[PDB]
């Protein structure tokens, strides 16, 4: 149940705000509906209705028709939109994680321990360093553009 | 509306009524010395000023926004002495409302916070308690946060122009660039070498300060000697209502205990 | 708010909280005035004065010691003009514009007229 | 930031699958409940009208 | 009437209730600067 | 239920919405309507409480409502004015203070070895124009034990019900109460006279007082926590929930409009979710140091959505 | 000052004279403010309020309302306590140290714990 966390999963545009907004109060009133009702079926009280009607035979038939069974507002899981879209979306959301943000993490700590290592060897490291520190600086202004 | 009730009411206002009276008599006292403190202050701004006028020092462009400084007090019960100068800089400062404002008292700093809060840039407390002299305008002057980078200083304060009413004006101050810049600046001998610009703009400021602080101070004593005998009067008349009401039913009591005690003799 | 409503409830709260507030403080106004008060008891004395106006409506019956003609507002035109004057709509208006009127229709006609 | 993207996306995934089944399950339930009380009422209305 | 010994508290009214509310600002306010000074004057 | 000198319509009005919400099964209605005779309306207060002393000397619990007080006073004086009486004060009885306090006072509760059983007295006093001070009014009010007035200035203004708490008092003190709210909210009846004065100085100018500005945004938000809504009485255990929020500062950060929006979802959620913590507070009626601990750990989590 | 002693009498006799004149004081703070005060003024009406809140102790059978326990002064520290602070020798203090405590024993106790 990540509370503060779902606020912030998303990204830097604020174009999830509102499809985030709509998905917690679906939940809420889905959650509220079924502890307001009753947990059970109907109580059907047979024994004070049948003796005190006018017509004959007419609670009691009423009665076993209703404790049968019936028709109800309820759907199958054969469309399922949601469960199609979350394959997609952690292969092209998560999975990119696996690729660009582990490339970054080996980059920069191969950068950090080249440039703070003594003459001519440590000035063939930092070449290296620096080429890094370029190709992040260029990757920092198009992340947030 | 019992017997108890009345003569606590009438009691309470009759103590308002005596506190009342006292203040507008203190009032007129303090009204005597202020009026000489405000007499030589207008002679001081007419002869130390009076090189602005033959020279028609005026400013232009607006240079970095403008600065405000409004000059009241912080205490109340002065009628609509607060209410009249928070009305005068919220006219001008529409406008131009990135200039910033100088609040010197508490009821003019709690006014504009309710309409410009981010206009105010400074707060000074404690100023309308005793008179201005000269300390206190100089202090103010030199601590304005950078008083001579602005092209327009206004100094919004109260001029009793009567003596029972009085009318909220405003007088412009130059800075050291616009003192220099003047039409008939050059008319008179003045030392370029030494500081002959930066310190016209320098006196003029605790000048017209010190000014501003004497006639705001002397029309709002004449602002709260009007509201003390309107005040006064006003609790003449609820005590007289009240005295009424308090007769009639001192004699309604009398009439229904003598009633109870003769009904039950009788029976 | 079980029989006139959640709307019709929260708008007869909220005009007897201000008609209340400025009767309590009524000895202060008399006696040292309406400029002893703060920035939010202002506001509230002069919302106060303009609700307490706009209520009284000309009847039909008394057309000959009023000489107004007889106005019968409906029950959904009264709630609606009293939330929109106490949320800040009709701040700008007169105190003589709602005395002896009807709903919001008739406050903004007899403002017009008294401004030409 | 990147890191942290991964695994807010996944559970993202994961949780728009469990918030429609969580509708379909919510609305069976009330309808069922729905029905049942209007048949038990109006067999109780109609038993006390003729009591 | 007579008797004017503190009648304005007495009435509780809306001066009577202006009183009291001055007294207990005025109050609060001086309390926490005794409390920041004793502090920092305890040893 | 006593209800006397109320009109034929009040009495079937009470009635009837006791009935639809499982509640006049075990409740005894005393009718006594001001159309009859001046005997039977005197004599209604004694009638109803023979009838509740029967559960309370064999082991049971009775509650009396004697609806109302003042108009049990006006029907004694109609009856001894024509039997050739002299009457007192206000053109009543002698004993007027007297048929008041001896019914009151058999509404006491027992001792162990005659049954463990008690009574509730709830009398009704109508005033006029909030005047406590006269000969009805007073003579109510010094034998019983404790009284709850009802101002007629905030009940208007939508603060449901009107209950002063600078007049209001209670004779028991925290012994009749329990043990989960007088650990919630063991400072609930001094925040209510901090706060108070603290409301009157936003109306002067004053602005400043940092610290002061906590106690006051507190006191604003408990009031409308506590104004509950017609026919819609809470339990123990949701309205310790409710105090220990309000009083610990959890509160202060919601809006003061969000507050009725607020009593609805924290109930929800801790009897979906943490049911474990609101059982424990019905069941043991007290909180110990790990019932503290997880009462303000979810308190924290659930103000932010 | 012929059964309890003369310095009792003093006491007594001072105590009444701060407490009546900070009546007439306050009148004039409610229509003017603190304004009107000068030095001894300002100093009078502290000193009241905490001389009257030194005199409430807390009663032994009122402990399950007010919460602290019972408190009991004898009648040479209550002349000793009160002749102090009409001096001078307690002006320093807050007016909270002395609300619902003993002596002086127990006044000086409590503006130490209240500070940190």
């Amino acid at each position: 149940l990540d509370w503060t966390k779902i606020v912030s999963k998303l990204g830097l545009s604020g174009q999830t705000a509102a499809a985030l907004t709509s998905f917690k109060k679906r939940n809420d009133e889905a959650k509220r509906i079924l502890f307001e009702l009753k947990q059970q079926p109907s109580n059907v009280d047979f024994a004070f209705y049948k003796s005190t009607l006018k017509n004959t035979a007419i609670v009691d038939k009423i009665q076993s028709d209703v404790s049968k069974f019936t028709p109800s507002k309820a759907n199958l899981s054969k469309q399922l939109n949601l469960i199609e879209s979350f394959e997609a979306k952690a292969l092209e959301n998560a999975k990119e994680t696996e690729s660009v943000v582990l490339a970054e993490l080996t980059d920069l700590e191969k950068t950090l321990e080249n440039i703070e290592s003594x003459x001519x060897x440590x000035x063939x490291x930092x070449x290296x360093x620096x080429x890094x520190x370029x190709x992040x600086x260029x990757x920092x202004x198009x992340x947030x553009x | 509306a019992t017997l108890r009730e009345i003569e606590t009411r009438l009691k309470s206002i009759k103590n308002i009524e005596k506190i009342t009276n006292t203040m507008k008599v203190v009032a007129s006292t303090r009204m005597g010395r202020a009026q000489r403190a405000m007499a030589s202050s207008r002679a001081f701004r007419e002869g130390d000023s009076d090189f602005f006028a033959t020279a028609e020092t005026s400013t232009p462009e607006t240079a970095e926004k403008t600065l405000i400084i409004a000059v009241s007090s912080d205490k109340g019960l002065c009628g609509s002495i607060h209410s009249q100068i928070a009305k005068a800089t919220r006219a001008k400062l529409q406008e131009t409302p990135n200039a910033d404002v100088v609040t010197i008292g508490d009821k003019i700093k709690a006014q504009m916070l309710r309409t410009h809060s981010s206009n105010v840039v400074l707060s000074f407390n404690g100023v309308g308690k005793e008179a201005p002299t000269f300390w206190e305008a100089s202090l103010i002057a030199d601590e304005i946060r950078k008083l001579g980078d602005y092209d327009k200083i206004e100094v919004m304060y109260n001029k009793f122009v009567s003596g029972v009413a009085f009318e909220p004006s405003v007088f412009p101050s130059f800075s050291p660039i616009s003192i220099e810049e003047s039409p008939k600046l050059s008319e008179f001998e003045l030392e370029e070498d030494q500081a002959i610009p930066t310190s016209l703009s320098q006196i003029s400021l605790t000048n017209a300060i010190l000014n501003a602080m004497a006639e705001g101070y002397a029309s709002e004593i004449s602002a709260r000697r009007n509201a003390m005998d309107n005040a006064s009067k006003n609790a003449g008349e609820m005590i007289n209502k009240y005295s009424i009401l308090y007769n009639r039913t001192r004699q309604a009591v009398i009439t229904n205990e003598l009633v109870d005690i003769i009904t039950g003799a009788s029976s | 708010v079980s029989v006139v409503g959640q709307e019709h409830y929260d708008v007869a709260t909220g005009v007897q909280q201000t008609l209340q507030a400025y009767k309590s403080l009524q000895d202060i106004i008399a006696i040292l005035g309406m400029d002893e008060l703060s920035e939010q008891d202002k506001l509230t004395v002069e919302r106060a004065r303009k609700i307490q106006r706009f209520l009284s409506q000309p009847f039909a019956v008394a057309e000959v010691f009023t000489g107004i003609e007889g106005k019968l507002v409906r029950l959904k035109d009264t709630i609606a003009s009293f939330k929109a004057v106490l949320e800040g709509k009709y701040d700008h208006l007169p105190e003589n514009a709602f005395y002896m009127v009807g709903g919001i229709e008739d406050v903004v006609a007899k403002a017009e007229k008294i401004a030409a | 930031d990147q890191v942290s993207n991964l695994k807010d996306v996944v559970s993202t995934t994961k949780a728009l699958f469990e918030m429609s089944k969580e509708t379909a399950a919510l609305e069976a339930e009330a309808f069922e409940l729905k029905q049942k009380v209007a048949v038990a009422s109006e067999a109780k209305s109609v038993l006390d009208s003729w009591v | 009437v007579r008797s004017s010994a503190g009648a304005v508290r007495d009435a509780g009214g809306a001066f009577g209730k202006r009183e009291q509310a001055e007294e207990e600002r005025y109050f609060r306010a001086r309390a926490k600067e005794q409390l920041a000074a004793l502090k920092k004057h305890h040893e | 239920y006593v209800a006397v000198g109320q009109k034929r319509s009040t009495v079937a009005q009470l009635v009837q919405t006791l009935e639809q919400n499982d509640a006049m099964k075990y409740s005894i209605v005393v009718a006594a309507t001001a159309s009859e005779a001046a005997p039977l309306q005197y004599l209604a207060p004694f009638t109803a409480c023979a009838i509740a002393e029967w559960f309370r000397d064999n082991g049971k619990h009775a509650l009396i409502v004697y609806d109302d007080l003042s108009k049990q006073a006006v029907a004694y004086r109609q009856l001894s004015l024509l039997l050739r009486r002299p009457p007192g004060r206000e053109a009543y009885p002698g004993d007027v203070f007297y048929l008041h306090s001896r019914l009151l006072e058999r509404a006491a509760k027992m001792s162990d070895a005659n049954g463990g059983g008690s009574l509730t007295a709830l009398p009704v006093i109508e005033t006029q124009g909030g005047d406590v001070s006269a000969y009805i009014p007073t003579n109510v009010i010094s034998i019983t034990d404790g009284q709850i007035f009802l101002e007629a200035e905030l009940f208007y203004k939508g603060i449901r019900p009107a209950i002063n708490v600078g007049l209001s008092v209670s004779r028991v003190g925290s012994a009749a109460q329990v043990k989960a709210m007088k650990q919630v909210a063991g400072s609930l009846k001094l925040f209510l006279a901090q706060y108070r004065e603290v409301a009157a100085f936003a109306q002067f100018g004053s602005d400043l007082d940092a610290s002061t500005k906590q106690t006051l945004s507190r006191g604003e938000r408990l009031t409308q926590l506590l104004k509950q809504k017609q026919y819609s009485p809470q339990a123990s255990e949701e309205q310790v929930p409710v105090i220990y929020a309000g009083v610990n500062g959890f509160l202060d950060n919601i809006p003061i409009e969000r507050i009725p929006e607020f009593e609805e979802q924290f109930i929800a959620y801790l009897k979906a979710n943490e049911g474990d913590i609101l059982e424990a507070i019905r069941t043991k009626g007290e909180l110990s140091s790990e019932l503290l601990d997880k009462l303000k750990s979810a308190t924290e989590t659930f103000v932010a959505t």
